[PDB]
């Protein structure tokens, strides 16, 4: 069904979809108390929100769980890159929890490289519309080699991604060019997880129980 | 496998 | 460097092309330690070629010296398994590592760990496979690979005309795709399916360096390798 | 620095 859609209401699907904005409850133990606490509550919702993405409800329930495994960081990284957006040097991980890169002390190379991505989406002028096209290409393309199905709805995401620009204006050329100024920060932000991946397996092994599934992946 | 769980319910 | 046509970006590209290299591989004797050797003393003589390639590619020379070695130390790797992937596009199975290395699954085993990135490797130039990449679209994207893994972290009006190169580079994968007698469509999904395979080849080099910085503490190396690897 | 001075030839 995912494939039958119109690129309106693949774009009206994604958006119905769009998980809540969490809020959470500085020490060194404080901080990372408050931010794997938020991001454990968030997983919840993103499962949620990943089965109403249209085409990953027909995956098998074990490539469900993998395309998961291997995006969640990713997922929560272009939303809070997204959320943090018009906060310019600032990190909006929730609505009461605003961080600044001396907080980032007390982490400070990730943080400045989730605030150069926030910087590129607002110099760009990333649209919401945009948004959760890219979470939903992250969602089922970072783990789509460890398939026929998947290719067939990440080209037609690019088909809904190309109908955004080409609704606003944007002539063949500044249309492909910045579908690939799009797809390039997907790099990052894979770059990103897993610089983060590997400073979480070493500062934690308290986590819980779902959030340290998510990292014995 | 906890994430069994939740993308069943 | 930004005024030249599609046409004469891809001969400038295809001219700059490193060569392929051998190995000091020899069949009359099989180690996993023998056999890393190998695979870093063949990455190290071609980290020589690739500094010298990326001065060819238009738009690297024009950057300050400070930025070009930080595009390298970033992405040198990336480029070295595009090329491998390259390389062993018509050898399903297989790992062209060189000429006379050619190594299949059974034999990534031998070392640790890196069988996921050996499958990794694999899996890419499978998709490279079916989807009968071009040579001319190779060297764009592997140029993409130079100018874009190392971008984000870095004054700033050169990096606006780091942008605009990529954008030219663009324009020229969508010529050549339109040349090919492709609908706009279609060049816009192998567009973006080019592009989505560097998230892939990002990922598989974040493997490869957690990897390599594991044997250098075990001591299981070059001075190059080494400085790439410290930085 | 071995990287910078192969740049500069
Ligand atoms: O950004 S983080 C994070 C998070 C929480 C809620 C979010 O919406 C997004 C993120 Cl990225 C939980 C733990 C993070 C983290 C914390 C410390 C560190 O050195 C590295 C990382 Cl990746
Ligand atoms: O896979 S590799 C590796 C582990 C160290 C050097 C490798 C390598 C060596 C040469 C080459 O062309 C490509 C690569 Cl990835």
């Amino acid at each position: 069904l995912a494939l039958s859609l119109t690129a309106d209401q693949m774009v009206s699907a994604l958006l119905d979809a769009e998980p809540p904005i969490l809020y959470s409850e500085f020490s060194e133990a404080s901080m990372m108390g408050l931010l794997t606490n938020l991001a454990d509550r968030e997983l919840v919702h993103m499962i949620n929100w990943a089965k109403r993405v249209p085409g990953f409800v027909d995956l098998t329930l074990h490539d469900q769980v993998h395309l998961l495994e291997c995006a969640w960081l990713e997922i929560l990284m272009i939303g809070l890159v997204w959320r943090s957006m018009e906060h310019p040097g600032k990190l909006l991980f929730a609505p009461n929890l605003l961080l600044d890169r001396n907080q980032g002390k007390c982490m400070v190379e990730i943080f400045d490289m989730l605030l150069a991505t926030s910087s590129r989406f607002r110099m760009m002028n990333l649209q919401g519309e945009e948004f959760v096209c890219l979470k939903s290409i992250i969602l089922l393309n970072s783990g789509v080699y460890t398939k026929d199905h998947i290719h067939r709805v990440l080209d037609k995401i690019t088909d809904t991604l190309i109908h955004l620009m080409a609704k606003a204006g944007l002539t063949l050329q500044q249309q492909h060019q910045r579908l690939a100024q799009l797809l390039l920060i997907l790099s990052h932000i894979r770059h990103m997880s897993n610089k983060g991946m590997e400073h979480l397996y070493s500062m934690k092994c308290p986590l819980s129980d779902l959030l340290l599934e998510m990292l014995d992946a | 496998k906890i994430l069994h769980r939740l993308l069943q319910d």
